[PDB]
């Protein structure tokens, strides 16, 4: 989705 | 002024205003029924937004946001706690209606001031990339359900990234870090809510019975069993015997060998278990080993083609896979932006001025990994490698490759989850020996790989690349300079040419007509400089499960659509009692 990696940290 | 109750990053949504339900989903879906599905490695807290930790599964969908995507567009919004939204045809502001019957778990009212509320939250106490892509923003609740959102500048795709903004409620959140890991789910307020858990070993998600958007047109013959259980296993290959046991319900199959050979027992003889293999034409998940290129031993161009000259994947392929993969090539694999052909008069337009910083070959030739006979023993390709290193200052000396200045050996170490079959290694490892080059290996854990991963502290990994289906302006927390610290820069590249595309690409965002050339150069940019080394990808998901659900008669594009299945009394009957676990 639009704009996740704005959110959070990477995973996996 | 408009005002809609829909939006789409290109072009139009397909769901008219009126819509009752997805095309994906049968609206007359039965509720009930559990679904149990794994998890590698472990997790250690709830809160999917925090600086560290290794958050549950599912975790980052906790809560509902403004609007909702469809899984059959590439990004296409719909209400879900909106109702509508009024904005300038510049998309410079927006003003979003809110659902009088939004609520949280505790029953409590979704208000502007909780959408206020989160978005200093994420500001003020979010990963440091959300401040630096939303500095420009303001979110204001300017009427109990009214949130207007001002950006400096016009960005539609800034606006839409709002939309999907989990709405957190301020009760709860006003005495919780956004930055610390939680021991305990926090107040939330999707289909789905946690109910049970033990800590690196299970999750338990219920569904919310009377939850308030049931009925709303996004939600309809959706999220239909009423439990989704998450048991997490440290190993694959233990996890594919506990599927095949009747441990779990669900298994998305990443191994060629287990697909090929390994799906046997009387468990299938007996029509318990289904496979499927669902081809699909849109963007594509690719596999890549990221090269950190901050790091002396891969800080030259030269010195990541050769070891890329190394991988011999028609060999892989053929000997350990089945010949079920495909070579990753692209950085929008399988879609328009797909740099595929030689460059055409609008991409000569944006990437000329840039020459002197280019490879040659972005004007000269259509990207394509190597290609070996598939022996092991490429003669053409190891022998260029072995030029390349001997150009780059790294030669032989005896049977080992050292740096021609300072006499040492040229060696790295790959990075690996433990939790994933890696048949690869060793032949990868076998063709470096050969180029007189040390590749250590070190398997770690997950805790551990997550740390590592985010801060980089790898000399190469792998990584996937989620599929992207356009140019998007995310691309910039990825590959641009100021997100270098996001934890999606796999390679730790700070390019001026790349942020120069990347600026264009947002300036762009909209415009089909010029996104098309843009993405394609970008991808020769990114191809051509092997900041990572392709590995591999499929058109397809192999799924395997237990007979016991129903799906709609059509699937979605760009998700599973597990999420519209449903559990079927009369196949279930078939089936041996879940007792016997
Ligand atoms: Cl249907
Ligand atoms: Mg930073």
């Amino acid at each position: 989705v639009l704009g996740e990696p704005r959110y959070a940290f990477n995973f996996n | 002024i408009k005002e809609s109750y829909a939006f789409a990053v290109l072009g139009e949504p397909r769901y008219a205003f009126n819509f009752n339900h997805f095309d994906y989903v049968n609206p007359a879906a039965p509720k009930g029924g559990q679904i149990t599905l794994s998890a590698l490695g472990t997790f250690d807290n709830f809160n999917r937004y925090a600086l560290r930790g290794n958050p549950g599964a599912r975790t980052e969908q906790l809560y509902d946001t403004l609007f909702t995507t469809s899984d059959d567009e590439p990004g296409s919004y719909y209400p879900l706690i909106a109702e509508s939204a009024r904005y300038a045809d510049d998309y410079s502001w927006v003003e979003v209606a809110i659902n009088p019957r939004a609520r949280f778990h505790d029953g409590s009212p979704i208000t502007a001031r909780d959408v206020e509320f989160t978005f200093q939250k994420f500001m003020t106490e979010g990963v440091p990339q959300f401040r630096l892509v939303y500095k420009g923003t303001t979110v204001k609740a300017i009427a109990p359900l009214t949130v207007r959102i001002e950006l400096a500048k016009p960005g539609k795709e800034d606006m839409l990234s709002l939309f999907s903004l989990p709405v957190f409620p301020e009760k709860y959140w006003k005495d919780h870090k956004l930055s610390d890991p939680l021991a305990t789910p926090p107040l939330a307020s999707g289909p789905y809510r946690v109910t049970s858990w033990k800590m690196g070993q299970n999750i338990v998600y219920s569904r919310v019975k009377d939850y308030w958007a049931a009925n709303l047109p996004v939600n309809r013959g959706r999220w239909n069993f009423d439990t989704i259980r998450y048991d997490y296993y440290l190993d694959d290959n233990v996890a594919f015997e506990a599927f095949k046991a009747g441990a779990f319900d669900l298994r998305m199959e990443n191994d060629a060998k287990n697909w090929a050979t390994r799906y046997t027992g009387k468990n299938f003889d007996k029509k318990y278990i289904i496979k499927d293999e669902q081809k699909n034409e849109s963007a594509q998940d690719t596999r890549w080993l990221a090269f950190n290129i901050q790091r002396p031993v891969f800080s030259d161009r030269r010195v990541r083609e050769a070891i890329t000259l190394a991988f011999d994947f028609e060999w892989m392929n053929k000997a350990l896979f089945y010949n079920a993969w495909s070579r990753t090539n692209s950085y929008f694999q399988n879609t328009e932006y797909a740099a595929r052909n030689y460059p055409d008069a609008a991409e000569l337009v944006l990437l000329a001025p840039m020459k002197k910083d280019l490879p040659s070959e972005v004007f000269t030739q259509i990207y394509q990994p190597p290609v070996s006979k598939g022996d092991g023993y490429d003669r053409d390709n190891l022998l260029k490698a072995d030029k390349l290193l001997n150009e780059a200052g790294w030669v032989l000396k005896g049977q080992q490759r050292v740096n021609a200045t300072t006499g040492q050996p040229l060696s790295f170490e790959l990075l690996l989850p433990a939790s994933s079959n890696s048949q690869w290694v060793l032949p990868f490892q076998h063709s470096l020996q050969r180029l007189g080059i040390n590749m250590d290996i070190r398997k770690v854990d997950n805790s551990q790989i997550t740390n590592r991963m985010r801060s980089r502290d790898y000399d190469m990994m792998p990584r996937v690349w989620r599929a992207m289906p356009w140019p998007s302006s995310d691309l910039q927390i990825s590959w641009s300079s100021e997100y270098i610290n996001s934890t999606y820069n796999a390679p730790g590249v700070q390019s001026p040419v790349i942020d120069s595309l990347i600026n264009q690409i947002i300036a762009a965002q909209g415009n089909k007509e010029k996104l098309l050339p843009l993405g394609r150069a970008l991808d020769r940019v990114l191809t051509w400089n092997y900041y990572m080394l392709p590995m591999w990808y499929m058109a397809e998901d192999r799924l395997a499960w237990w007979d016991k659900f129903s799906q709609p008669a059509v699937r979605p594009i760009y998700s599973l659509g597990i999420d519209t299945w449903w559990y079927d009394v009369n196949k279930a009957a078939k089936l041996p009692s879940a007792s016997k676990q």
